[PDB]
This record gives structure tokens, sequence and C-alpha cells, in this order.
């Protein structure tokens, strides 16, 4: 039942302005995120997430296949 | 482009081709296996068997050679490793059509990495974890898939890595069938090739230098004939790092840095080869796929990149 | 905290307004209605952000929306807004 944690990966995202204080996360559909952000001045804007992509596998046949660090969905680029 | 859901619940963690390059499985982060095979008639992704296999989070999962059979391998961080044989028959998409095989417990840690041998070694296979200790597995016995007899175990790192600091590890086989056996290594922020030496031990026979941070892809390149191997390095900074290893203890082998690119401005995850050598498909923290080819020369140049 | 009230900028009978945060960091622009108390009449349009720390405005009559704005670095960003 007891689970002992370990960081497995740390993904940086930089802010659209800098000198932030507190944030908040948005729950997006089909697991996206996104980030509500409070400055320093009290200004609230609206920092969304990038979609990276963490494999890029290729093919005996040229065709290229991308998953994403925060959806489900798997990306193919095939060479007709 | 067109993109295919893969119905997990969670994040997926690895996605590898099999030999034919008509399958695919997708290890993920609700301790699930899904497989997809290709339908020749609909031209779309479907899924074959959907099963739970570990007890935590999968990270990386490989298809063996088909001569061997239908096996895929499993490591996660339960410190386990599951070796899946299709059953011909049983049900589409019932959860019992992949049959477990072994679950190699000899390993002291969470696993990162996992990698079938070529075609011209064996049966055999790699593991690496948050231990520092390289495994082998090679199943020696042909009439029963179940024996799974480590062989070798080479510490890589002095001591395991902190509870909270994050490290990768990635494995990368040389598929030369007419040169010793080697095995690219990833530890952190260093990169080593072993060697099979002639005691059938393996030893440190170079160092690829450089990597300043982690190291998230090791891919060797395929040996197409060519006198010369590549290993494409996917660093925690911007450089996609192509080595230019030339052999010529049984023989000495140099490596050389053949490109430097700083073509991503952020953290290189995947860096993956064709089946040829020619097309290096590396994706960034910039949330773009950029393929390489080398034209009129050995360094290699910027091509296509795909957002 | 700076409010410089600027005229000659809105055809209607608008006023409108350069504001400065007490942290000296935007700068904000608006157009108040007269004939409304409520706080609906303060509209805020604009606002450019991350100027450093300003320590000085100023307003171009001759043309429309040319805003001066100045740092503690020494840089004198002069642009436009309307």
């Amino acid at each position: 039942n007891i689970e002992n944690l370990f960081v497995s990966s740390v993904h940086d995202t930089n802010t659209m302005y800098d000198r932030v204080a507190t944030f908040d996360y948005i729950p997006r559909s089909n697991n996206g995120t996104s980030l509500i952000c409070m400055r320093q001045s009290g200004t609230i804007y609206r920092m969304p997430i990038s979609e990276v992509c963490s494999k890029a596998i290729l093919n005996n046949r040229n065709s290229l296949l991308l998953s994403n660090f925060e959806n489900t969905e798997i990306d193919e680029i095939r060479v007709n | 482009m067109q993109p295919f859901d893969s119905g997990h619940d969670d994040l997926v963690h690895d996605v590898v081709y099999d030999f034919y390059g008509r399958h695919v499985a997708t290890c993920s982060s609700d301790q699930h296996i899904k497989v997809f095979k290709l339908d020749k008639d609909t031209s779309n992704w479907e899924l074959s068997d959907s099963w739970r296999a570990h007890d935590s989070s999968i990270v990386a999962i490989d298809w063996a050679s088909p001569e061997y059979g239908r096996i895929i391998a499993s490591a996660s961080y339960d410190k386990t490793v599951k070796l899946w044989e299709e059953d011909p028959d049983q049900e589409e998409c019932s959860g019992r059509r992949w049959n477990k095989l072994c679950t190699l417990n000899d390993s002291k840690g969470s696993l990162y990495s996992v990698k079938f041998a070529p075609a011209h070694l064996g049966l055999k296979l790699a593991c690496l974890g948050n231990d520092g200790i390289l495994r082998l597995y090679d199943a020696l016995e042909p009439s029963d898939l179940r024996s799974w007899t480590l062989t070798s175990e080479m510490k890589v790192l002095s001591i395991p890595p902190a509870n909270h600091l994050q490290s990768d590890f990635c494995l990368s086989w040389c598929p030369s069938r007419f040169s010793p056996e080697k095995l690219a290594v990833s530890a952190l922020e260093q990169a080593i090739i072993y060697q099979r030496g002639k005691d059938g031990k393996l030893h440190v026979a170079a160092k690829l230098p450089g990597h300043k941070s982690l190291i998230r892809s090791i891919s060797w390149a395929p040996s197409i004939g060519r006198w010369y191997q590549l290993i494409a390095t996917g660093c925690k900074d911007g450089r996609i790092r192509i080595f230019k290893i030339t052999e010529k203890l049984q023989s000495n082998l140099q490596v050389e840095l053949l490109s430097e690119h700083d073509d991503h401005n952020g953290e290189v995850w995947s860096v993956s080869w064709n089946l040829t050598g020619t097309i290096l498909s590396s994706a960034g923290d910039d949330g773009k796929v950029r393929l390489w080819k080398a034209t009129y020369s050995n360094e290699f140049k910027c091509m296509s990149v795909i957002t | 905290g700076l409010i410089k009230k600027v005229t000659h900028w809105s055809y209607d009978n608008l006023i409108d307004y350069l504001s400065v945060n007490p942290t000296r960091d935007e700068v904000t622009h608006y157009k108040v209605d007269p004939e409304n108390e409520s706080d609906e009449s303060i509209i805020k349009l604009h606002t450019v952000k991350d100027f450093g720390s300003i320590t000085c405005l100023d307003y171009s009559e001759s043309e429309i929306g040319m805003i001066g704005v100045g740092e503690k670095n020494g840089y004198l960003r002069i642009f436009n807004i309307s």
C-alpha cells in the first residue's frame, strides 16, 4: 500500500512574462495543461504548456511515429 | 499526419516498432501494454490485445526478432522484467493473447530501459535501472523460452542515485553481424561502449566524451555495411551529438565526434535512426521534430522540421 | 503610481488615461466615460508589461498614442498604443 516515491522526469517550461509570484493549473480537454499565473504586480494571465514530443521513432518503410508528454494520441507520418 | 488515439488512461512512455514495421506496442503509466496492428484493408491502426502487465508504470518495451517468435519485453519501475509471448490460438482483444513467460527480479532498483539483442548474438537482453548495475539475460534453451539465465553483470555507477535527483538510462545495441559484441550504455552524464572480450566478460572499451548533462536517448545507427558506426545522443542540453566510431579486447576502437547541433534550444528527449542510417529523427523541447541527413559531406545538415 | 490625464486624443466626449502600477511595472491605457458614475466607465483597453522599473512617463499631444516610458536602467522606450 505504501509507495516509495522517486522523481522520474523534470519538465521545464518558461513563462510568457517574468516576475511571477504564484500560479495555478487549468484542467483542459484531452488531458491538456495550461497554467494561469498571477504576477508580482497582481496581473493575471494564462500560459499554455507546449506539447513536447516524447518519442520520434522511424521505420523500415520510412514512417515517423510521434508520442507526446501530455496527451494520449500518437501521431503518424506515412510515406504513401 | 493522421493521428490515432492509443486509448491509454495515462501518459504513454515508450512506443516501439516491430521488425516488419506493421506492429507497434505502446507501454504506458497506467500499467498496461497495448499492441496495435496495421490492417491492410482499412489502412488504420487497430488494437490487437490490451492487458495489465506490471504493478507500476512501464517505461520501456522492446520487440524480439521474429526468428525467435513474437516476444515483447517490458521494463518498469516495480523492478520486474516481464516477457510476453503471443498465443496463436486465442481471441483478439481478450487480455490472454500474450502469455507471461518470466519475471527477472535480479535488479534491486526501478528499471528504465530494456533492449533486445540483435539477431546474431542469440536471444539475449539488456536492462538498466537506478542501481548502476547492467544485467544481461540469455535464453540459452531453444526448447522452452522460460529458462532465462543471467550471464553478465557489470556495474556502471559506483553508487545508486539519490531518491530526489532525476536520472535517465538508455540502451542501444550494435546490429553488426561481423564485429565483436558492443553495447552503448548511458548513465546520467556518462555514455560508455562495452565490448565482449575473449573471456566472455564485458569490459570498458570506449567512453564517449562530452555530455555535460543528462542523456535522454542513445540510438546506435544500423550497420549498413560502412566502415564507420554512428551513435546519436540526445542530451538534456540542446546537443544532438553524433559520434563516429571506427573499429580496427579483440579490437581497439576510436571515438570521434562527427556533429554537435544546438538547433533545439532545450532538452533533446528522443533521437532515433532510420533503417539505413540516413535519416535522423530528433525530438526536442521546442515541440518540433527535426530530421537530419548528410549531403555532399560527412557533417549532418538539417532538413524538414515537423511541429 | 502615476495617472496622467491625456486630451486631444478622443473625438468623442471620453477622456483617455495612462496608468502605472505602484510597483512601477506596467503601463495601462483607459477611456473613461464622465456621464456614468459606476466603475464600468473605466474601460481597460491596452497594457504593455515588463518595463523594468518605470521612473517617468510623458505623452505627445501632436500624434495620438506616442507614449514615452522611462526606466531606471536608462532606456527611454518610446512606442505607440493607439
